[PDB]
């Protein structure tokens, strides 16, 4: 319970854990503001 | 209390810092986060930051400014452009671990700080910017993040209330000036990390020229904390202006190299004894301690036997808290050469934007280099003295000061052993 | 950019036939008022020695750069085109 | 005094417009700040650090090429301090920097000798190596020895700002930066004559203008420009009677300080 | 040790095949979205982190579509990928072993890990190894000190090795199966070497100190 | 800034070879003013009056 390690699921990670995470938390964020131009250019 | 030291566990304010206790959200919740979270964006911005102003802490990134007063420089109403809460979790310093530690075993207290923060500041998104380094870390508070998103901590209902907040995480590249504030801030907008002027402050231009404020994770990480116990018991933890508690990492020649979670104003040797085991050999084998963690100069045995562990008691002593990572040499090491690849890592990662940090660092490495061989001459310990008050306070950014310090408290201590070596050289060849 | 060389009046005069020297290919000249750069601490005092001499002069005004406004938050701006990509 | 602001340099008392910077409020006095990589027509850099001031009752030295002054400052640009500072700064500069003074090109041109003469030390310190960067094949006009560059990013700025190509920029960290091109890029645009210009250094030289003459050999006239129908004002560096350069003036309304690669 | 220049190599030219893929595409949709609607090109660093990703190393190609993807100046992404050290700009190994040399882990011997896996690959200081799966190089401090005889392979972090301990890593990655992260050697995570001396008790639940009032 | 420096030291130091081009193309700015001095020469009272 308290004797043992328990951050063993970052083991079975793969090279792309983060940024599928990150697609999957897509969905869930709310529209961000525009600076009123494409790009700086 | 005059004396500090042996904090309480029920006290302890990062429980789960050892990996055990199930890091994950239900884990949190039963360890005791998200709780009246809701209750305190409806008390307001205002009350956090009276909160954060009466518990009075501080910095923790090495910096030492106030929290309250840092995060009340953006109480202003809009502007037009939106407003962000940034998080260092860089963590680029050697001996520092502390982020590293409560970013793999307590994100959702990172995430709920991030939250109370940027409510505090008013704010929309907080970037937690990780070091690239920590991929295992960066994917724990992704995970983390997500398990917040699909409980409805985060996005269009921050914890029930009408409050609107998006956390992102962005991953480094491998550079330790990304750790600073303003060189973090144009990492995050794309560019190279180099540091940019002040004025503006980050409170006025900050990522992609929005009204920022930039914080370390430990400091977000208590802050609800801080604001759900008061802050009258976090001002009652430490002495007077330096308060609360403090993650110290102990590296270097310990029996037990640690990170453990202490009241501040404990002494240097009971927090050496009590947490790291005490020096490999023993106090009466102890060289030097470097308090900080790399930025801040050396204190040997006879100062460390009394010093404290306050911004204000090593600024006495001469030295800084900085991320509290106390590096302990023993007897039986080359001090000089300890300094000389703390210099060689300053050079390494200069980001190589001020002419007298780009190259007097690179000249103070070459000299370091010069002192370890011990083909120098006693001369030349006063010039790169001259040399590194020249580095100090002519630069952007803080790691030319950085780097000059180390070197300094060499020089200020450590006079007679460079001096040792430079006749030990000369008449061994002659 | 040092500006030191300027807000001094120069009086010069027009250039005259610079040749080639037959035997060596030096520059020969046949004017003695080639290197005549006179200095003066205002321009009516360089009008009242030219006058008084009666040397016919052309004056032309003295070119000041323009007060300019300059900020370094306009290189990290939000929306304007100010905003930089490198340091 | 609506929107006007008093402050001091020296004792003096100029009054100077909100966002006026340090450096901006001395020239406005008469006193030309030091520096490298400010240029008026530039944005502000602020990484030559050579414009470190003193201010009153102010434990810190503030960059004046991008510090505004605020109220009531008293600059003082004269101070021990601040001659430190220059000291120190251009310490610095001279300690990596290549000692090819009489085969470079800004023989008098050279705002890092002169600034060196009026504002740093007379000797060095410095015992170790220099360091030393590989060239550049930039193009037909502008000849790039970037071992003498002093990392100031002005080129950079203009190339970014003003001819707007995007193409040169840093690479690598610390002591190892170098400017230029990662890739061989063939740059060449109009207004690329002005990086020689605006380049204090002789790192970016004038590839025509190679090892002809010496600027206090040239005698200078300042006349127009034809093969455009701006009219830009020039300067035609002289010697000997004998055309060397042409250099551009300085005229507000009409080309400001550069003129472009055809003229030029 | 690396240049920043690039010369233009038949192994590394502008025409080496490069390109994301969809998946990637999907996730590069993502962090742009991450982003705000101005400023795309702060998506530059993780893009190109992504194409690194997905080629293992960062040919000047990969280079050159992450600046057409994104509509940045390639000179913008060279100074980037340059600036920053973990961008791979030269083919490297399969695992690339990266062994912390500052000044606690040295205090903590990291020399002896570093000249033992120097004899254990075969290779001097920085180089490949000839079956093209390992490139052992120094690094600073990665941020694990407490845990300072430390190594970095690929993402994960193995701490607490004797040499002995990191030539068995060693031979696990050559035998194909990729060894368990994390400091070996007793501790689990951080916690002294002698027991737990800090928490050592149940952690107090939800409501425990909350102030009045709130 | 007044005296040319050794000529090891102006081949082998920045700031000496910056100050030995500077003092034998331009030369070292005197400070304005006007100073008569007198030296008693074998002839005389030898004097330069110095603007
Ligand atoms: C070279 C350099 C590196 C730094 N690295 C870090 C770092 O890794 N983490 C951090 O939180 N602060 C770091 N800092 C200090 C930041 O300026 C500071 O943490 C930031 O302003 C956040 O403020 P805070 O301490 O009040 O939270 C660094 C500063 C410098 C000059
Ligand atoms: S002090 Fe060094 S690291 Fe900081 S901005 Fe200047 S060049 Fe960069
Ligand atoms: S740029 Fe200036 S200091 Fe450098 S070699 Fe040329 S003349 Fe000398
Ligand atoms: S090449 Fe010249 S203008 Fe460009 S950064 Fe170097 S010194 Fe400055
Ligand atoms: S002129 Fe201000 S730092 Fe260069
Ligand atoms: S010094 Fe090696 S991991 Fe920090
Ligand atoms: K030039």
């Amino acid at each position: 319970d308290t004797t043992t390690y328990k951050n063993l699921q970052h083991h079975d990670y793969n090279t792309y854990t983060f940024l599928d995470l990150n697609l999957d938390l897509s969905k869930f964020r709310l529209p961000q503001p525009s600076s009123g131009r494409e790009s700086p250019r | 209390k005059t004396s500090f030291g042996s904090l309480k566990d029920e006290d302890r304010i990062f429980t789960n810092l050892y990996g055990r206790h199930d890091w994950r959200l239900k884990g949190a919740l039963r360890r005791g986060d998200w709780y009246k979270t809701k209750e305190i964006l409806l008390k307001g911005p205002d009350w956090i930051l009276g909160e954060m102003k009466t518990s009075g802490l501080r910095g923790r990134g090495g910096a030492g400014f106030p929290t309250g007063l840092k995060w009340s420089f953006m109480n202003k109403p809009s502007d037009g452009r939106p407003k962000y809460l940034v998080v260092n979790a860089d963590e680029g310093e050697p001996g520092t671990c502390k982020d590293r530690e409560i970013m793999r075993h307590d994100p959702h207290k990172l995430v709920e700080g991030c939250l109370v923060g940027g409510r505090a500041m008013g704010a929309r998104a907080a970037y937690i910017y990780i070091r690239g380094e920590f991929y295992n870390e960066a994917s724990n508070l992704q995970v983390a993040i997500r398990e917040a998103y699909e409980a409805g901590l985060i996005g269009k209902n921050a914890c029930g209330s009408d409050y609107d907040f998006d956390v992102f995480v962005v991953r480094g590249a491998g550079a330790y000036i990304c750790g600073e504030e303003t060189a973090l801030i144009e990492s995050i907008e794309g560019k190279q990390g180099k540091p940019r002027l002040k004025p503006p402050f980050p409170a006025d231009v900050g990522v992609f020229g929005c009204p920022t404020t930039v914080a370390n994770v430990e400091t977000v990480a208590v802050s609800p904390t801080i604001c759900r116990r008061g802050g009258t018991w976090f001002a009652g933890f430490g002495r007077e202006r330096n308060s609360g508690t403090k993650l110290f990492n102990i590296s270097g020649h310990v029996n037990h190299p640690c990170t453990v979670e202490e009241e501040m104003s404990v002494p240097l040797k009971e927090l050496i004894e009590k947490h790291a085991g005490g020096v490999t050999g023993g106090w009466d084998n102890l060289l030097a301690v470097i308090p900080g963690g790399s930025s801040t100069p050396l204190i040997p045995k006879s100062v460390c036997e009394t010093v404290l562990m306050d911004f204000d008691a090593l600024v006495q002593a001469q030295t800084g808290l900085g991320t509290a990572a106390v590096i302990v040499m023993d007897r039986s090491t080359d001090i000089v050469k300890a300094i000389a690849r703390l210099i060689e890592f300053y050079k390494h990662e200069s980001c190589g934007q001020c002419t007298p940090c780009r190259e007097g660092v690179d000249w103070m490495n070459k000299v370091m280099a010069r002192f370890v061989k011990g083909d120098a001459r006693p001369a030349e310990i006063d010039s790169l003295w001259e040399i590194s008050k020249q580095i100090e306070g002519h630069t952007i950014c803080a790691l030319g000061d950085g780097a000059a310090w180390p070197v300094q408290g060499l020089i200020r201590h450590f006079r007679p052993e460079l001096e040792d070596r430079m006749q030990r050289f000369a008449q061994q060849h002659r | 950019s040092g500006v030191n060389n300027t807000k001094k009046w120069k009086m010069e005069f027009d250039t005259r036939e610079r040749w080639e020297n037959p035997l060596m290919g030096w520059a020969s000249t046949a004017d003695p008022l080639s290197n005549m750069v006179l200095t003066f601490s205002a321009k009516e005092d360089a009008i009242a020695f030219a006058e008084k001499n009666g040397w016919s002069y052309d004056v032309e005004e003295k070119k000041v750069p323009k007060p300019k406004s300059k900020s370094y938050g306009a290189n990290f701006s939000w929306n304007k085109r100010t905003r930089v990509s490198t340091k | 005094a609506s929107n006007l602001i008093e402050v001091f340099v020296d004792g003096q008392s100029v009054m100077v417009e909100p966002g006026t910077t340090v450096l901006q409020a001395c020239e406005k006095v008469g006193m030309q700040i030091p520096r490298f990589c400010y240029h008026e027509r530039l944005s502000v850099a602020g990484n030559c650090r050579m414009c470190l001031v003193e201010i009153e009752k102010a434990p810190k030295v503030v960059a004046a090429c991008a510090m505004p002054v605020m109220k009531g400052w008293n600059i003082l640009t004269n101070s021990e301090k601040s001659k430190k500072a220059r000291e120190g700064v251009m310490e610095f500069l001279l300690a990596n920097h290549p000692l090819d003074c009489p085969i470079c090109d800004q023989g008098g041109e050279c705002d890092l000798q002169d600034q060196s003469m009026m504002f740093g030390s007379d000797r060095s310190r410095f015992l170790e190596g220099k360091r030393a960067v590989e060239d550049k094949n930039i193009g037909p006009l502008v000849k790039t020895i970037m071992t003498r560059c002093i990392q100031c990013t002005r080129c950079i700025r203009f190339a970014s700002e003003i001819a707007g190509v995007d193409d040169l920029g840093t690479t690598g960290r610390g002591n190892d930066m170098q400017v230029g091109t990662y890739i061989e890029k063939m740059f060449m645009s109009e207004l690329s004559g002005n990086v020689i210009d605006i380049c204090p250094v002789g790192a970016l030289t004038s590839k025509p203008y190679a090892f002809t003459a010496r600027p206090w050999e040239t005698r200078k006239t300042e006349s127009i420009d034809v093969m455009d129908a701006v009219g830009s004002n020039i300067v035609v560096s002289t010697r000997t009677g004998e055309v060397m350069r042409i250099l551009p003036r300085m005229h507000e309304d009409i080309n400001e300080e550069w003129i472009s690669d055809k003229t030029r | 040790g690396a240049l920043f220049v690039h010369r233009d190599t038949p192994e590394n030219n502008p025409d080496t095949p490069f390109d994301f893929t969809p998946e990637n595409y999907k996730r590069i949709e993502a962090i742009v979205k991450n982003y705000p609607e101005g400023h795309q090109a702060a998506a530059v660093l993780p893009v190109l982190d992504l194409a690194q990703r997905q080629n293992g190393w960062l040919p000047i190609s990969a280079m050159n579509k992450v600046a057409e993807v994104l509509q940045v100046p390639p000179m913008r992404v060279y100074e980037v990928a340059t600036f920053y050290t973990m961008y791979n700009r030269k083919p490297v190994g399969k695992y690339h072993i990266q062994v912390c040399t500052t000044t606690p882990c040295m205090l903590r011997d990291s020399d002896s890990i570093l000249e033992t896996l120097q004899r254990k690959l075969g290779i001097k200081v920085g180089e490949t190894t000839p079956d093209k799966l390992f490139t052992l190089i120094e690094v600073e401090c990665l941020g694990a000190c407490v845990n300072a005889p430390m190594v970095q392979i690929n993402d994960n972090y193995y701490e607490d090795l004797t040499p002995k301990d990191i030539e068995e890593i060693i031979d696990e990655l050559k035998a194909g199966k990729v060894p368990k992260p994390g400091p070996r050697s007793g501790r689990f995570c951080c916690e002294p070497a002698g027991g737990l001396t800090s928490l050592t008790e149940p952690p107090k639940g939800p409501g425990f100190g909350v102030q009045a009032g709130l | 800034k007044v005296s040319p420096p050794k000529r090891a030291e102006m081949k082998t130091s920045m700031e000496s070879l910056i100050h030995h081009f500077k003092l034998y193309t331009e030369g070292y700015q005197v400070p304005p003013g006007a100073t008569y001095t007198a030296i008693e020469a074998p002839k005389g009272e030898f004097g330069v009056y110095l603007v």
